[PDB]
């Protein structure tokens, strides 16, 4: 298998143009990126309204031969990192899945489906939603599956867009120690309220990052905007190495230090946040009181 | 069914302008069809302000996400199932009036004409804009299409009022709108003059004693309405209050 966003449900095209390794490696959010994904189709061969139909009516012989083509292929564009091995699970006449797209579809389920008080009633849609994926996973239903799938399409549809404008606009700001972003504005800023949908685009961004010329491993603060309770959600994220490493320089993982800053600055100031998340580098913070907080923690020790 | 859309002449309507010579329909045409609309521009900058916010949010930046919910807190419902649901009404019910609602069908047309005929009594032409009994029917039509809607065998006065009140509308927007047109007007100024003369600013005098004095002289009933209400709408110094009793001079 590999690092393909549902191979076996959307088309090969579109397998390749959501995937976040491969945009990472070749730029997709400008032009030289289609450029670039144009030639390699064109020199594996597939054409191009070949290569835009079901996974299901997709030519047999180029199915057959996929494997050979990618091995012949992959090594000028850098991507011989994409091929794994994986778990496929073939139930009867049903079709095949993988644990990934099977994963992928649990997660976008859980993201989307069906002050205090609107805080608790969004607490309470976030455990129905989990008791209605709890409820997708026994084999006697597949209609809360296929749904989850085309849920899992929309949404990485709509973080490629957000992730596009934000690329484009440059808002990451560069500071001494920690990169910093915040989403001011911009369409569907409610979809973000979710902070698994959060760390989702922050992934996306750290694998952006990480996939540059750059030598500096900073954290990455992420932040969103929630216009009816006036706050700001904030996530701290960790640096990440290539996936192409070696073992050699993975001597420890990189910690996360933003819970304990995050702890330590509300211990020693009175600031208006609610740290009651499971994910302690998670929390809610007031439109008024991010900034200073701001420089509080570029003044801390990290 | 036939859905018209039309522009009068001179672009705008032209309010100032006679009624009769803003449209060029004839009257045979008119007449088949039953709600006709006059939709005028206006500015107050409220509703300026109201619908350039509108039309700046449906920009297609920020509508994409608010529709979206309208369907998911039940207050809309999608175009396909709509069109399922007029199929089926349309097949299966067919409703029906009840003797109640026909008695105030008939009431209701005998008032509208005599109403029309007092305003071709006063305009002293005919009107551009007919009424006949192909209008009655229009409203027992109406009645019943309201009906239909909560498939309804019968319909009743809930159905009946909120048809008039349509029809009430499309009439007086259309038909009944400014029916004068805009003794002549000597006794225009001799009547403004008596009034300031007689009534300063900050007092009062009762409707029943000024109609009194100029039925009167030579001003007779119909002449000091007409102007009473005129003043009114220039509502420079003349305000009503106390239901039609106080005439107050602002």
């Amino acid at each position: 298998d590999y690092y393909l966003f549902l191979l076996r449900h959307s088309s090969l095209y579109d397998s390749f143009y959501y995937s976040n390794y491969v945009n990472a490696k070749l730029s997709l959010w400008n032009e030289n990126g289609k450029k670039r994904l144009h030639k390699m189709f064109a020199r594996m061969g597939i054409p191009l309204s070949t290569a835009q139909e079901t996974w299901l009516y997709m030519d047999h012989s180029i199915k057959r031969e996929l494997g050979i083509i990618f091995d012949k292929n992959l090594d000028r564009y850098g991507l011989q990192d994409i091929i794994r091995d994986g778990f496929v699970r073939t139930l009867g006449y049903r079709g095949s899945i993988s644990a990934s797209e099977f994963v992928e579809a649990l997660t976008a389920l859980l993201e989307v489906g069906n002050s205090a008080q609107k805080l608790t009633n969004l607490r309470k849609r976030w455990v129905s939603n989990f008791w209605l994926s709890w409820d997708a996973l026994d084999d006697r239903k597949v209609e809360l599956l296929n749904r989850g799938i085309q849920l899992a399409q929309d949404l990485q549809r709509a973080i490629f867009n957000t992730g596009v404008a934000i690329l484009e606009k440059k808002l990451i700001k560069h500071l001494r120690i920690y990169r910093l972003c915040v989403l001011q504005d911009g369409p569907d800023l409610d979809l973000y309220r979710n902070p698994l949908t959060l760390l989702r685009l922050g992934n996306w961004l750290i694998e952006c990052c990480a996939e540059s010329e750059d030598k500096q491993l900073l954290p990455m603060v992420l932040a969103s905007i929630d216009e009816n309770t006036d706050t700001y959600l904030v996530a701290g994220l960790t640096p990440r190495y290539p996936r192409g490493l070696d073992t050699i320089h993975t001597k420890k993982p990189i910690l996360n230090n933003f819970s304990m800053a995050f702890q330590q600055i509300t211990a020693e100031t009175d600031a208006k946040v609610r740290i009651d998340n499971f994910e302690s580098s998670i929390i809610e913070i007031r439109r008024e009181d991010l900034s200073p907080f701001l420089e509080k923690l570029t003044l801390s020790g990290l | 069914s036939v859905l018209a859309a039309a522009n009068p002449i001179y672009g705008r309507y032209d309010d100032l302008k006679s009624p009769g010579d803003n449209i060029d329909f004839q009257t045979t045409i008119l007449s088949r069809f039953d709600m006709i609309f006059i939709v005028k521009d206006d500015h107050n900058e409220e509703r300026d302000i109201s619908i350039a916010n509108h039309v700046i949010n449906i920009h297609t930046g920020n509508a994409n996400a608010m529709q979206n919910q309208q369907e998911e807190n039940g207050s809309e419902i999608s175009i396909e199932k709509m069109k399922r649901y007029i199929t089926y009404c349309r097949l299966k019910c067919a409703p029906r009036l009840s003797p109640q609602a026909a008695e105030k069908l008939s009431s209701n047309f005998v008032t509208i004409r005599k109403q029309l005929l007092i305003n071709e009594l006063e305009s002293t032409e005919r009107s551009s804009i007919p009424i006949t009994i192909r209008q009655l029917e229009a409203i027992i039509r109406i009645t019943e299409s309201l009906a239909k809607l909560e498939l309804s065998p019968i319909a009743q006065e809930r159905h009946v009022d909120e048809a008039i009140r349509l029809f009430q509308a499309s009439t007086m927007d259309a038909a009944s709108q400014d029916p004068i047109g805009g003794t002549s007007l000597s006794e225009i100024r001799r009547f403004e003059q008596e009034l300031k003369r007689r009534l300063p600013i900050g007092w009062s005098t009762s409707y029943q004693t000024l109609r009194r004095e100029f039925v009167d002289t030579h001003r007779f009933s119909q002449l000091a309405l007409d102007k009473a209400l005129y003043a009114l709408e220039k509502h420079e110094t003349i305000q009503l209050r106390h239901q039609g009793q106080n005439i107050y001079r602002s």
